[PDB]
RNA sequence: GACGAGCUACCCAUGAGCAGUUUAAAAGAACCAACUCAUCUAUGUGGCAAAAUAGUGAGAAGACUUGUAGGUAGAGGUGAAAA
RNA sequence: UCGCACACGCUUACAUCAGUAACUAAUAAUAUACUGAUAAUUAACAACCAAUAAACCAAAACAACACUAAAACGUUUAUUAAUUACAUUGUUAACCCAACACAGGAGUGCACCAAGGAAAGAUUAAAAGAAGUAAAAGGAACUCGGCAAACACAAACCCCGCCUG
């Protein structure tokens, strides 16, 4: 599961610098994270997917901690939501219903089957494209309303947007809300994160 | 014409079952063993080869730096009961 | 000190014959060198 | 139209290096050899040397030093930014 | 006093013999760095080699552990397949980059000695210069400034910049 990440340092395939002040930091091992969550398919069956959270771990590529998930027939890594506890059952279902059943902050559900007003994160842009939104620590979205075949989401940037109903999203808020309260204290830590001093 | 023998030249003393030769650079030890066994009809226990790079010397008339042809030397260990002595 | 720090690998890789063949301009370099009658196309 | 990042500037990949002493847990502080710099003075001024030597001084677990393998060039690159 | 080994490199400088009017090492002595001819060590040393497909999480600091910067190199299972893989190159020669036999230059491991170099032309004891040593009494009276310099660092007060760079 752990993969070796290649640091560009502002260098593209040509070798030119498209971004100033990036490099000189510690290396990183990219951990595979599932932004899909809509794919039970590997079990070769339409049925739902049950999960168990083994442990919560830190990630190099993101400020948000990553949670270790095991179904016992498989092991996948996700992004740890706030209030997440070790040994919690995580239910995932792509089924559509009007029942509107409340789920734990670790679960994931489509925007349509999910009640309005609940704080959510990891929202996908287009179906099957994975979640492109709110992967950062401490943030979260909120469902404003439902219009036609779409659902209106309010992003942490306060911008009101329209996201497709079939897009799956995880309820709750992302953990590590104190990340923004972290004081660097020196340029050295910035050099450790891979951020070079910018005179531009 | 590819090989020749040298005895009184080397300062190292190995009179017992050790003979020195000058060989071509391309020739492997095995082919040397087989050739020395079949042509001269003598047993060969071992072969140790090394390459001697040629020295260089200039020419004052044309003002041109030249180099002597490179060489390769071999040391053969024959069967027990033989002694190589030559001057 | 000096501007020169001798390396054989870098010299053979960068200034080598194969490098001259890999580019058309290098072929033009070898071209003008043979046109000038150079005894050595590479140092 | 081409040659140049074996100097140097930055960066990528892969390795290595940085005694000892006081100390409450502290790769934590301060001093001080290597190493990395060139504060002041003197000498040297067709020289030992087209960037030096001697005394002295700074950093010296850090934004540190360094080997090797690579990338970025003139209607530009790079630049903790001095034209 | 500071140097022996591993290199990247450097292309017989080196070892033996012989000869040095002449050139070559600013001369002689001579020669590891001149001419001419003739010697130039191995390997179990260093370079050069199986294709793939699966399994696995919980960094390194003589580290159960902890911390942070979220971690050089690691192993196992299965399938296919390979031959003389008793081979091929190199080392061990002398050191090299700066026009020079140039007080300047660099990577790695461990000694500081039983390793290594001798300020290897000689006189004169002037002025003057460079480095160094000492001084009666005064103790900054010098000077742009306690620069320099032997002895030491006790105390005072400001401007600017936080600071480590």
């Amino acid at each position: 599961m752990p993969v070796k990440m290649r640091k560009s340092g502002g260098r593209n395939h040509t070798g030119q610098i498209q971004v100033h002040g990036i490099g000189g930091g510690h290396k990183q091992r990219y951990r595979m994270i599932d932004f899909l969550r809509f794919r039970p398919e590997h079990e070769s069956k339409p049925g739902p997917f049950e999960e168990k959270v083994i442990a919560v771990r830190y990630d190099p590529c993101r400020s948000a901690d990553i949670a270790l998930v095991a179904g016992g027939n498989r092991k996948r890594w996700i992004i740890a939501t706030e209030n997440m506890k070790a040994g919690d059952t995580v239910l995932n279902s792509d089924h559509i219903g009007r029942m509107a059943v409340a789920a734990r902050e670790g679960d994931a559900h489509p925007l349509g089957a999910l009640p309005v007003g609940t704080l959510i994160n990891n929202v996908e842009s287009e179906p099957g494209r994975g979640a492109q939104y709110i992967r950062a620590a401490g943030t979260c979205g909120v469902l404003l309303r439902k219009v036609n075949g779409t659902a209106i989401i309010q992003l942490p940037s306060k911008r009101q947007m329209q996201v497709l109903e079939t897009c799956i999203a995880t309820v709750g808020r992302v953990s590590n809300v104190d990340h923004n309260k972290r004081v660097i204290g020196k340029a050295g830590r910035n050099r450790w994160l891979g951020k070079r001093p910018n005179s531009g | 014409x590819x090989x020749x023998x040298x005895x009184x030249x080397x300062x190292x003393x190995x009179p017992e079952d050790t003979v020195q030769f000058r060989i071509p650079m391309e020739m492997t030890r095995v082919d040397l063993r087989n050739y020395l066994e079949r042509i001269y009809n003598v047993p060969v226990a071992a072969v140790r080869t090394r390459v001697q790079y040629g020295s260089n010397r200039r020419r004052d008339h044309r003002n041109i730096r030249i180099k002597k042809p490179d060489y390769k030397v071999a040391y053969v260990q024959l069967a027990l009961g033989q002694x190589x002595x030559x001057x | 000190g000096n501007e020169y720090q001798p390396s054989n690998i870098k010299r053979k890789h960068k200034h080598g014959w194969v490098r001259r063949l890999r580019t058309p301009t290098g072929v033009q370099v070898i071209l003008r060198r043979m046109h000038k009658g150079r005894k050595s196309l590479s140092h």
